């Protein structure tokens, strides 16, 4: 399984199985929250990590499960 | 410049 990471720099799956046991998508806010929501910044991480005030983490083990909303196809 | 949730091509706007 892999992780893409919106958190580096650009954005690409690589794997994370040194520590992270899986993927994780995460989401909160940019310079200013604007009307189009938060971000998408997903990556690699040992377990859910942060989940207690507003930090909207996830996780996602799989073939690159981490792809978010990028390139609205249609 | 962001992998918003809704864009993926460094939109500025």
């Amino acid at each position: 399984i892999v992780c893409h990471t919106t958190a580096t720099s650009p954005i690409s799956a690589v794997t994370c199985p040194p520590g992270e046991n899986l993927c994780y998508r995460k989401m909160w806010c940019d310079a200013f929250c604007s009307s189009r929501g938060k971000v998408v910044e997903l990556g690699c991480a040992a377990t859910c990590p942060s989940k207690k005030p507003y930090e909207e983490v996830t996780c996602c083990s799989t073939d690159k499960c981490n792809p978010h909303p990028k390139q609205r196809p249609g | 410049m962001r992998y918003y949730e809704s864009s993926l091509k460094s939109y500025p706007d």
